[PDB]
């Protein structure tokens, strides 16, 4: 549930295994890096 | 037909950063707001190059982010602004056909056309025209806009006075800038202009009028018993010169009028098109969005390249001679200012460190020394300092056009006016 | 084969942009098409030389193993036929192959005004074995082109004629989209579709040759019959509608445009023998990374030109306020007694600052004279910090992110897409958790 | 004031950390501390001039908004303590109010070989009141850093001494550590604590005097009970104990902060010899306010890595340099007149030096410097050579040095706004949020 | 030892890239190869000077502190074999400690026409303990390279013999590869082994041969199966030169044997000895994890190079038909220099100088406003530089960044799952604690 996949679409910090949901530059999708 | 954008930019922003719990009253305010929007509208070589990357431009600006007396001027208004755009644009193309020289047409602004001897008249005509427009769209917002912003300025005083009695009891009028100017509509007998309440003075003087004399209340409020409501005229013009988009065409107007003086003035009308489409306005943003953080960083930096800047003072002197001439020496470094000025103008903008200019240390005393102190120097500008700036600027773009994208998601994912997802909807 | 390929892109489209809502149509559909295919191929059915020579060569095999790509004359014009399109994916290698080998051979081209004007003449290694080859190579190449062109004719065409006829009859008989509603402006296929109706062969691909009679007797009540009749065209063996409407079809289709632009370059080939080098642009659209990258400019194209356009803008505020205010630092010539003057001009100093100035990477201050013990030195010194930290700071950093991250964003979905098929079933939405 | 800043430095400390089981203990720990802080506070309590001037006082601005904030003796000697102590941030901001007009007036020196060797004095478009100026705030410099060190040892001093008695008394009797064990290999801190047992005034601070008496009784049965009073050591001039003093001092100077403020006060002091001594004293700007510390850490938050690049970068220039010594020694002319030609790598370590500080430097390769191999041999090996050394020294290894970094930076704010967000979803005892209400 | 190593490497693999449904195979490998581990061990069981000279402390500080770690003359080597094997590391970080000091000694290397042809000669300041003091290192250096070598061989070829016998034997009793089916170098080179009179010489199985027989007894007869399986008097060539083969297969020994040729080699020719300062790599996780970072995208890479080496192509043959009259590099108008007058001489132009100017070709180029085809060169040069520069330069740097950071993020992942699971159990370490 609040776990998410790792290229998967997040929308804040956390809340996913990853845990840090980095953007790549100007792009806006965020996925957890 | 207009309120939809209207509509398009309270969902965005009460996605973006109203919260949960003042929803309903942020669609309470939005709706009170939006019913007389309809009774307002009831009451309605390289020339042919320059050419080419014109027409391009303007196409592409185009296509993405383009009592009958002020009848047709009201619904016009969303068009007049794009027709002064395109005489902005149109002016400013002719503005690329300047020249100087010393013969007769002390340097001279004359032009040079390829037997096109339209184009002076043209230009004329164009920069009227660009005026009268201004004046046109400055007369129309009055009419369109302010009436809004005032009815929401009236509307929030009075959900003040009412629910929280502020002006009665609190009088906050030292603490802020509006809570002193609306003070002076209090007394007016002519407050509920806009406002569909025109009793909101019958309802206070009996909710705070046992606790605190009404013979104050009513005196405070203008409570009495041809039509010159000066107090209520003076704070029309406060909330109307106090307005963004109001002060934005003034600003406009006032560039367009100064266009006449010189005809290079209107270059700073080009800057319309930024604030036309939603990502060149992001782009303008990003860079006031850490705006702190960003100026602390300049400021680091130039304590840092001061820093450098005394340290050569003090040892690497005799290294700073741009003059190649050993007659006539240029010292750069002889003074802290001088240097100081040397090392932020070019140091900063070499890209591979001060050392680039000043002279090569091999075969004389502090050679390495002064290896060690331009590597140093580059490390901490260059590749540091320079890089943070830039990738705090591109963070923020990046994440203000994600903003949208996740207004868009929470748009299409969740009910808005219910609170749960589409996955039980379906 | 052909069936998986073609499996791969529909499953990567469907993940990619396909809804869960229409999923299962989209795997009906795909299966139509796939059958479809199945009799379409059942009937066809029976030194600087040696240093540039290695880096060709290991161009060579990396490109090719990254994945690149009258009784009588009857029988004999239908065997050629499958014969050549049983072998396309060979072909399209055979042509790249070509074009690298001509590409190859291109380099070694020296021109001289005397003879072996400007001469264009070849130089060789006391090797003349070059100088027929490319001749030879050129038509070559030409006539792979001509029987590539054919066999995607043959092969793929009738697919693309047979899909478009089924939505064409889906739609009719479903929708009401000609008798019910008319498709209007802004869709050129709405009124493309038109010449058809009356073509007694509109069902020449799709199975179902009744889809006029049952579309009839769905509109007969509400609509006239004889309406429906006049529309549909109910009543030596040489069309003109049919094939005017095939001939636009085809002519539509990315593929077959891009293979006639192919031809046309061929053609265009023989008036000068180094024109064969758009050829060799075919190795991006066979390797997938490649064509990743080419499609990153165009996935954010708006924002790229929006983006370019602003910084005009910001160039042309520049530009104004070096030309009215300060200009006399803009020599850049060595000699006195010459000038070159490079800001006297409204659109020769717009020029200098744009060409110039952006590509310094150091701002316009760089090339323009310091202003060391001039007046306006302050001003001078924040107008070009200003400039270079907007231009080559800022705004160039977007233009630059709008494609390498535009390529990052095409990369990550591809693997998302990989994971979600990996660690999902398709049929239904249940994980490997439980199904393990 | 001072117990909210201990109660956001907590915060951060507990969710950067991310310790969940000894969030309690962290809790207790914390609220013994603000006991401790309130106690003590309750015993306390009662032309390019114009343009640099705007540049400064906009940088001044924006510095303050974000990152600022003999009977009769007795009673006199504890109130100047007390209104020392009071004011502490208040003499800090002084300070960097006084360093920063102090370099806005080193900002106008000049050289001249001409007496007003070389001697160095000030120059002003009249404000002759400026050099007096500079005179006066260095004196005002120095007292207000003896002020603030003054401040410090009453402040956080007696904070950090007793939070030490606390762990050493905490561990002592808990864990146990000294009569079953010994610190041994490394425990700076714990060694140094061997001196504090023998004062008889281990508690001076801390609430219970009685720590040595539950010692002695919890461990007085498997160890000697004489042993264990051996250990446990069981005018003010001849009152005083030596060792708990050594200890003291031992401990503030231990202390980082401590150690900053006497850098501090010792730049002020070399300053009024050299008068440019001053201008390490704006680094203090980057210490007051959280965004110029998190950029400074972020440079050592890699170190480690940031030298193993570091080293990798050097030993693979080095084989670099080996090539062009051995092979590519020709095209390091950098003399343009042949009468008199120098050789970059006519010797080992100059080429090593050149291709360090130049090649790292130019930003296209060590080809740039060089003379290019138009007409002569070796030019396919040449332009292998700077292709291959400008590819591994810019595209990768530069790129990932810098990577490093900025990364570290970009973490550093993300593991900010994450303890932010956490605090604002979290109940720090329930784990429960605005979900449940 | 060797056998924590081993473990953790075994767990390193087996979370990066080993599934749960296997995970208890390779574990099971793992304990197999251990016990092989533990009885090998109870075998062998009872001024720039000053400068530089600060810098070159500092790197080897800062590198050891994280990485680099006749019967009686019979019972004596046997002794001194086993002398060998129980010091490896050692030696690896001697030998290490060694190239560093011969690499700094050859830091102060000189050469002059005039001797002490273009001679080499060596500075000493004051100091004549340096010039023998090189050659005694490098004899050092070539000895330990030598005790390194029969190290290797000593104690880890066993290992990799023993892994491959589990190979090539499950392959055999469970898939019959050689009897049911044909194979894969590896098949073809260890086939030999198959007729050899004492195949499991490492194995316990010493009876594998009748297992496999029975196994496949009635599809076969056991004369076709017989002749498939089969000092001095002991020389069994066919295992002997399958292990030579083996051995050499092996990618550390191959690396072991790299360093002794180089150390040999470093005798001809003092400056050979350089290519040993790349075993720090190796020593430390992240260096190695940089170097394969570039392979790590390889085919990547190789294809977007490719592509810049099309592009640039594709603007070489725009300029040779146009814009040739501007490559005129030389100032001396009696004698110019044509880089464009050859269709080779232009392409090497524009990859050498183009890509490295940042700029864009341009600058190079001579300006084009006093001439024809300004605005078609000034677009040239302008598209040149955003395609090559902005785009191409910058997709290869964000490409080796990327698999760097992903690589470093596997690792954390690895450690992480290591610390919030148990190996055995599927729960997590929320259940235990
Ligand atoms: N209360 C709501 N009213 C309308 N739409 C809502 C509401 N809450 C969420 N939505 C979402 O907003 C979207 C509807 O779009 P909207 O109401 O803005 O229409 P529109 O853009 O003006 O119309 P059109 O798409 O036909 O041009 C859907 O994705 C829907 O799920
Ligand atoms: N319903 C499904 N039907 C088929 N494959 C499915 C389904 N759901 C998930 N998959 C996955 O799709 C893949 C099936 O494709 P296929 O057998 O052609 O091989 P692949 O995994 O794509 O790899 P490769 O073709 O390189 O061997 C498997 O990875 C399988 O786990
Ligand atoms: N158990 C808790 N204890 C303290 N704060 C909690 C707790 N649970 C949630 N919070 C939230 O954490 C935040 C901590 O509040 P705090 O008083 O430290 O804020 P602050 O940074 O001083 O700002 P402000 O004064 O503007 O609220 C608040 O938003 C509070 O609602
Ligand atoms: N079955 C298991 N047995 C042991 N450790 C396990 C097991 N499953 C998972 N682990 C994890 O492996 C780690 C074992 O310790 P770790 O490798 O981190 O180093 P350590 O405790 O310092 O000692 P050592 O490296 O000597 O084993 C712990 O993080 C533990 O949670
Ligand atoms: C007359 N009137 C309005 O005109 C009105 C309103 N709420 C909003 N409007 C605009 N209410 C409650 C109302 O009574
Ligand atoms: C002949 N035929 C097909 O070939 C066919 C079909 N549906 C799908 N296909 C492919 N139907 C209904 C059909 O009658
Ligand atoms: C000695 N030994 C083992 O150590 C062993 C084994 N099978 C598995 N292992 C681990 N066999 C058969 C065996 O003889």
């Amino acid at each position: 549930g609040d776990c998410l996949p790792h290229l998967k679409r997040c929308k804040a910090d956390n809340d996913c295994c990853g845990k840090k949901c980095k953007r790549r530059g100007t792009n806006a999708e965020k996925r957890c890096r | 037909p207009q309120v939809k954008e209207s509509k398009r930019q309270f969902i965005f922003d009460v996605v973006n950063e109203g919260g949960e719990a003042e929803k309903m009253e942020l669609f309470v305010s939005f709706c009170e707001d939006t019913i007389f929007e309809m009774q307002i509208a009831a009451q309605i070589t390289a020339r042919e190059a320059a050419t080419a990357l014109a027409a391009l431009l303007w196409a592409v600006v185009a296509r993405a982010g383009a009592v009958k007396f002020l009848n047709y001027l009201s619904r016009n208004f969303y068009t007049l602004r794009f027709l002064a755009l395109f005489l902005a644009f149109a002016i400013n193309f002719i503005l690329l056909f300047y020249k100087v020289s010393d013969s007769p047409p002390n340097m001279v602004y004359y032009f040079l056309e390829e037997s096109t001897g339209y184009m002076e008249p043209a230009l004329w005509c164009l920069s009227l025209l660009h005026t009268l427009v201004a004046f046109l769209c400055i007369i129309g917002y009055n009419c369109l806009k302010v009436p809004l912003v005032i009815f929401k300025r009236e509307k929030e005083l009075a959900r003040k006075l009412e629910f929280d009695g502020l002006y009665i009891t609190e009088q906050p009028g030292d603490d802020d800038v509006k809570g002193q100017w609306d003070r002076l509509v209090l007394n007016t007998p002519s407050f509920p202009s806009n406002y569909w309440d025109k009793f909101v003075k019958r309802k206070v003087l009996d909710k705070h009028g046992d606790i605190f004399g009404r013979e104050r209340i009513a005196e405070l409020l203008g409570m009495d018993l041809m039509s010159i409501d000066v107090k209520y005229q003076i704070w029309k013009f406060g909330v109307i010169f106090t307005d963004n988009s109001f002060l934005y065409l003034g600003w406009y107007m006032v560039m367009s009028l100064l266009g006449h003086y010189n005809n290079f003035f209107f270059a700073a009308h080009l800057l319309d098109i930024a604030m036309g489409v939603k990502t060149l306005r992001t782009i303008l943003s990003s860079v006031t969005h850490n705006g702190k953080q960003l100026v602390m960083t300049v400021g680091l930096l130039a304590v840092v390249v001061y820093l450098y800047t005394v340290v050569a003072f003090n040892f690497f002197r005799k290294f700073y001679n741009k003059s190649e001439d050993e007659d006539e020496p240029d010292m750069k470094c002889d003074d802290m200012m001088t240097c100081y000025l040397f090392h932020m103008y070019v140091g900063v903008r070499a890209g591979g460190g001060i050392g680039d200019e000043i002279e090569d240390p091999a075969g004389d005393e502090y050679e390495l020394y002064r290896v060690v102190f331009d590597i140093t120097f580059f490390f901490f500008v260059i590749v540091i300092l320079l890089a943070i700036i830039q990738g705090l600027i591109i963070d923020a773009f990046g994440e203000l056009r994600d903003q949208q994208e996740q207004v868009k998601e929470d748009m299409e994912t969740k009910c808005f006016i219910c609170g749960i997802g589409s996955d039980y909807f379906d």
